[PDB]
């Protein structure tokens, strides 16, 4: 009826934008093919309070019970808006017609995992999503692409192994009733299920054992595509771990005794998440590239969600989903703004551009919202999200884990200062005089994500009251403006207006005239000396050499080296089994036949 | 309209006592190596001089708004900490809010120091940001040690829990957070051992290397408020002031005495100790104050 | 010829499903089928000749047919046939494109296989849409079928005869996109070389795997009633005598 | 002999072993490691035997 149309609509949008390459209409009718799921989700938003919406479509003999819960709609709503805000910025920066076939197939994977209430719709949509993202990044630098594909197929297919075991041991396949039978045995084969499920969703997260696809797949690609590659294609790992909590929480806590007030499987996933925020932030520093810096950013904020959705059965999910919405909502804007600055200008490396914030002030202001949306700024959603994650830590006391996530907020602050310095301030080189402003279709996505950010940050609020009720009976007594925690408040009305009053009183002490004469940049301090235009005075080379030389022992042990070692070992074993078993010796195959006949003797 | 006048009272008192506190720092550092030095009302005349020029610089459109945002953030920092009983709001003065709103002055005093464009401002921002990286490893553990020892976060439900029972530099699992705060305060201020976000002499002046007339005036206001906000955050958590006008004024007076108290031990360390290389400043805040605050964090749990 | 042998083996094996020692025989046949999904589909990794690179792939797809043709009785024998009537079509596509390259250009070395994006027409797209459908990534038919086989290896013979066949599709993911990459994005050679005699016929075959990919339930209802020749003996015998 | 159960309720077990017993045995296992290793490069007749 009204539910399956939104799952075929980005698939049909990927389908339709392959034949229609006759005119300039592959942009227009192609982008509104992915713009109807917001109109269909908000049309079915008031029917969530009514008894739930489902559908079966028995296809392939399976069940495929799609159903939309109170929180799966929330992830699907950010799926629609982030997948929109990239795709109307994707009407440029394509230079081909073979883009819309996969970037719209990925959004139908994204709406599929979120609206997955069975499993045979879950793994189908997950595999479609993995393929579409791979084939998007499968245009250049094959070695970067195939590494992501092998890792995410290993995650998808280890999930197929785990679903094989949980379909064997129970007998039934249906995902709504399989939580009931885990309640039935809630009162030695299940420590494998959790660990294999964690590896199955450590491939689309920033988990420190397995995150090596991130500095390559979030690296070189269509950058306007990438706003959904972190904004919805990394939320699928978050929704995977949350679906694991919807499957069992108590059955995994009895077989695994708690190390502290936090459960030990939640402690393990949150400890790997805290290591993830550490390594993601630290590797975001010494990463001279415009997108390889942002790969570590995108997996830095995943560990926040996997710390909040680790420890704590009340308010832990209720704070981690909040940061999930917040982080994906602004990181869509960050990848949009980095796609704009990589399209309007030329090359990629930091030693190409600097001081490019006056030729495009729409870009500068829109990502000044996003700079405020990161690392904690009280009018914006960044501070609300980080504060909720820090609120979930102190309840069910954890001192060792609160340090790394707080260090993660510091190192989240640090790299953004590294980004906005040698990309946006300083002098400009003399090859950026041939540049223009931001185009309109990326700017609509920038404005959409900015107004959604400012209604997200100054008042949580609407989404907090949405995820509070009808799901895990209220931990927070929130209202339209305050948040009303059990022991904190976090107002948003009388925290932003004291900023804008404090900025007025700060402007009173500045806006006083008395000569505000502008000066050029090429004439500057330089220890009281003449400085010409051909002096590289803004620093653009690694920016963090004492930071690299402080932990010069910790960076000698990478994981990029180990996985290439283990794959080269498998690949040379592939050359080994080729020459051993498969000989030209006919009598070798006769001996193989005599050996297996001897096994048939042995019975 | 009354909360507006009360907030104006708090900001103008924080101005006319924070500048006197910086002048007290200058007076004690003058007497620490045998010199009279300036009068007590010295940096008021610094600010009054720096708003009386006839030319300015204004390198860019963002070169203004960064330090103006720094002044707005450092005013927002002191608006929530309970300056005596007179608070514009005491319902929400949470630890993470004030702790993060000390760092946002170190954005805007540097975010607009980048828009000038200088290798001195660039390497000043390079040597300022490794502090704010390194200092949050014992800072977060001090906040957790305050957190799990009490439980509540609304800072009016902490000074109440202090004036009900006990002091807060006692009770050793909480005192090990205070030594971590006593070491992190010199970095968060810009005093001499962990100086390097100021660095007068080694590099030219780091971030504030070329600002001009009005911008240095806003910096002196912001630096005095950063002084007052981090000192009042240390005193309204680890010391507790709490408490008719003859009761209220004496409450604010004994709060001022405890403001000077940690400020007095911030100076004695901060003149007999030379400036620190930033590569060692990243290495120091992980060895000694991290394990002190970690022992405090596992003894508060 | 692989399907007739694998069916007649799995016919006569399910004709004696009452005797002792049969369970060890199917426990050997599981093990040897898993030993052939790994070795065949991993010997194609460092493979030079592209006809050999598909020859090893065709053995690895029939091994996982043997994996579910002798495991239990149902939920996978009637889905094991769902692989045999499906892999024949996608391996018809493979050896068409390799055959047309070997007859147009000459030979099947990678050096004379390289560069077919702009040089060759949509025959290279047929090899593309065929090599996509052996790992079964999109809503395609080998994806449906391999999911039916891996779910078949649940109730009996689990998690070791899964983690080798499902290991091989990770390896088979490698030697296809080391091949599709070196024919679409490495070309540097615009020789038109028109071959419009199979530009429609292989492609109507290539549109036959796109319709079963979206509509399996008009075809999965067939193998339910077509599993009834191998699942049992009693309705088979009574429909003879 | 003073308490075993009273120290096991206030300190939850990390595994089948009690956590205070696990802490003292982990420091003991580190002790056997460092005592043996420092007994090697210890050229003296008695400083070798201290370790």
């Amino acid at each position: 009826n009204e539910l399956p149309i939104i799952l075929l609509s980005p698939l049909i949008g990927g389908a339709l934008a392959w034949l229609i390459r006759v005119k300039g209409i592959r942009e227009a009718i192609g982008v509104v093919s992915s713009a109807i799921p917001l109109y269909f989700l908000i049309k079915l938003y008031p029917a969530l309070e009514g008894e739930p919406i489902r559908y079966s479509l028995n296809v392939g003999g399976f069940e495929l019970t799609l159903a939309l819960s109170h929180i799966s709609w929330i992830f699907a709503m950010i799926a629609a808006v982030v997948g929109l805000s990239a795709v109307l910025g994707l009407v440029s920066t394509a230079k081909d017609s073979n883009e819309w076939l996969f970037a719209l197939m990925s959004l139908a994977g994204a709406l599929g995992v979120f609206l997955a209430n069975d499993f045979v719709v879950f793994f189908l949509s997950w595999e479609i999503m993995t393929f579409a993202s791979f084939m998007m990044v499968f245009k250049y630098n094959r070695h970067a692409s195939l590494k992501y594909f092998v890792l995410s197929i290993a995650g998808a297919y280890a999930m197929l192994l785990a679903i094989g075991i949980i379909y064997a041991k129970t007998g039934s396949l249906s995902f709504p009733e399989i939580s009931a039978i885990f309640r039935q045995d809630a009162m030695t084969e299940t420590l494998l299920i959790y660990a294999l499920f964690l590896v199955a969703f450590g491939v689309k997260a920033g988990m420190f054992p397995l995150h090596v696809w991130a500095p390559d797949a979030y690296s070189e690609t269509n950058q306007s595509y990438t706003a959904m590659f972190s904004g919805v294609l990394s939320k699928t790992g978050v929704y995977g771990f949350f679906l694991l909590y919807l499957l069992m929480y108590g059955k995994l806590a009895i077989t695994l005794g708690n190390v502290r007030s936090a459960p030990t499987f939640g402690y393990i996933i949150a400890f790997l998440g805290g290591l993830t925020i550490m390594v993601g932030g630290i590797l975001a520093a010494l990463q001279e590239d415009i997108r390889k810096l942002f790969a570590y950013s995108s997996i830095s904020q995943i560990g926040y969600i996997l710390i909040g959705l680790g420890i704590g059965t009340p308010l832990g999910i209720a704070a981690a989903t909040y940061h999930a919405i917040s982080h994906a909502l602004f990181k869509g804007l960050f990848f949009l703004i980095v796609a704009t600055i990589i399209y309007r200008t030329g090359k990629t490396e930091f030693k190409d551009y600097g001081g490019l914030a006056e030729k495009m002030p729409i870009t500068f202001a829109m990502a000044f919202v996003a700079i405020l949306s990161l690392a904690g700024i009280p009018p914006m959603a960044g501070f609300a999200s980080k504060w909720l994650i820090f609120e979930a830590v102190i309840s069910r006391n954890l001192p060792i884990l609160g340090a790394m996530v707080f260090f993660g907020s510091a190192i989240g602050f640090v790299y953004l200062i590294r980004f906005t310095y040698a990309v946006w301030f300083g002098q400009r080189p003399s090859d950026l005089e041939d540049v223009k402003d931001a185009p309109l279709p990326l700017a609509i996505g920038m404005g959409i994500l900015a107004i959604l950010n400012v209604i997200f940050g100054v008042a949580p609020g609407l989404v907090a009251r949405e995820l509070n009720k009808l799901f895990s009976n209220p931990p927070i007594g929130g209202t339209i403006w305050e948040l009303d925690l059990g022991f904190g408040r976090y107002n948003g009305l009388l925290l932003s207006i004291w900023l804008v009053i404090g900025l007025i009183i700060a402007a009173i002490l500045y806006f006083m005239g008395a000569g505000v004469r502008k000066v050029p940049v090429t004439d500057t301090y330089q220890s009281g000396n003449p400085v010409t235009m051909e002096y590289n005075l803004t620093i653009r080379r690694n920016f963090f050499l004492p930071l690299k030389e402080a932990m010069a022992f910790w960076l000698k042990m990478s994981f990029d080296r180990l996985y290439h070692d283990i794959w080269k070992a498998i690949e040379e074993l592939a050359d080994l089994a080729r020459s051993y078993v498969y000989n030209g010796n006919i009598q070798a195959y006769a001996w193989y036949l005599a050996i297996i006949l001897l096994i048939l003797v042995a019975m | 309209i009354g909360v507006f006048l009360r907030a104006l009272l708090i900001i103008i008192y924080a101005t006319f006592v924070g500048f006197i506190f910086m002048g007290i720092i200058r007076k004690v550092t003058a007497r620490i190596h045998r010199r009279i030095g300036p009068p007590i009302y010295q940096p008021i005349i610094d600010t009054l001089k720096f708003f009386g020029k006839k030319e300015n610089i204004t390198h860019g459109l963002i070169y203004d708004f960064g330090i103006i945002y720094a002044v707005g953030a450092t005013i927002l920092a002191l608006m929530f900490i309970p300056l005596g009983p007179i608070s514009v709001l005491r319902a929400y003065g949470d630890l993470i809010l004030v702790t993060f709103l000390l760092e946002i002055p170190m954005l805007g005093i540097m975010f607009a120091a980048m828009s000038s464009g200088n290798p001195y401002a660039g390497i000043g921002a390079q040597r300022a940001l490794l502090t704010l990286l390194a200092i949050q490893v014992p800072l977060g553990l001090a906040i957790i040690a305050v957190a799990e020892y009490y439980g509540t976060f609304s800072t009016y439900e902490i000074v109440m829990a202090q004036q009900k029972m006990g002091w807060s530099i006692f009770h050793l699992p909480l005192l090990l957070a205070a030594i971590a705060y006593d070491i992190v305060l010199q970095a968060m201020f810009g005093k001499e051992p962990f100086d390097i976000m100021i660095a007068p002499g080694e590099i030219s002046l780091g971030p504030m290397v070329e600002f001009g007339g009005k911008h240095m005036g806003m910096l002196q206001i912001q630096h005095a408020m950063a002084l007052f906000a981090e000192t009042l955050f240390f005193s309204n958590i680890f010391l507790g002031g709490g408490v008719p006008l003859l009761n209220t004024l004496a409450s604010l007076a004994v709060l001022l005495v405890k403001q000077i108290a940690v400020l007095l031990i911030a100076i004695f360390v901060g003149a007999i100790f030379p400036r620190f290389t930033i590569d060692q400043a990243a290495k120091f805040y992980w060895k000694w104050p991290t394990i002190i605050a970690a022992i405090g964090a596992i003894m508060a749990s | 010829v692989v399907k007739a042998g694998l069916y007649a083996m799995a016919r006569i094996l399910y004709l004696f499903k009452d005797v002792s020692g049969w369970s060890s025989l199917t426990k050997l046949l599981i093990a040897m089928a898993t030993l052939t999904v790994v070795f065949a589909e991993l010997s194609a990794l460092r493979q030079k000749n592209v006809k050999r690179m598909i020859a090893y792939s065709s053995i690895g797809q029939v091994g996982l047919i043997a994996l579910a043709l002798s495991l239990g009785t149902q939920e996978g024998v009637s889905a094991g046939v769902f692989h045999m009537l499906n892999h024949a079509i996608v391996k018809t596509m493979m050896f068409m494109a390799i055959g047309y390259v070997g007859i147009t250009l000459g030979g099947t070395m990678i050096e004379n296989f390289e560069g077919l994006g702009k040089r060759m027409p949509l025959t290279s797209l047929s090899l593309t849409i065929g090599g996509i459908a052996t790992v079964g990534v999109p809503l395609f038919n080998v994806f449906w079928s391999k999911l039916r086989i891996i779910l078949a290896a649940a109730h009996e013979g689990n998690l070791w005869p899964v983690a080798l066949v499902l290991f091989a599709s990770v390896v088979e993911a490698v030697y296809y996109f080391r091949l599709i990459h070196t024919m679409w994005f490495k070309g540097k050679s615009g020789e038109r070389i028109p071959e419009g005699a199979i530009a429609i016929v292989l492609l109507l075959l290539a549109m036959l795997i796109i319709v079963i990919g979206v509509y399996p339930t008009p075809f999965w209802n067939l193998v339910t009633k077509a599993g009834s020749d191998i699942v049992e003996v009693s309705k088979y015998v009574a429909n003879v005598l």
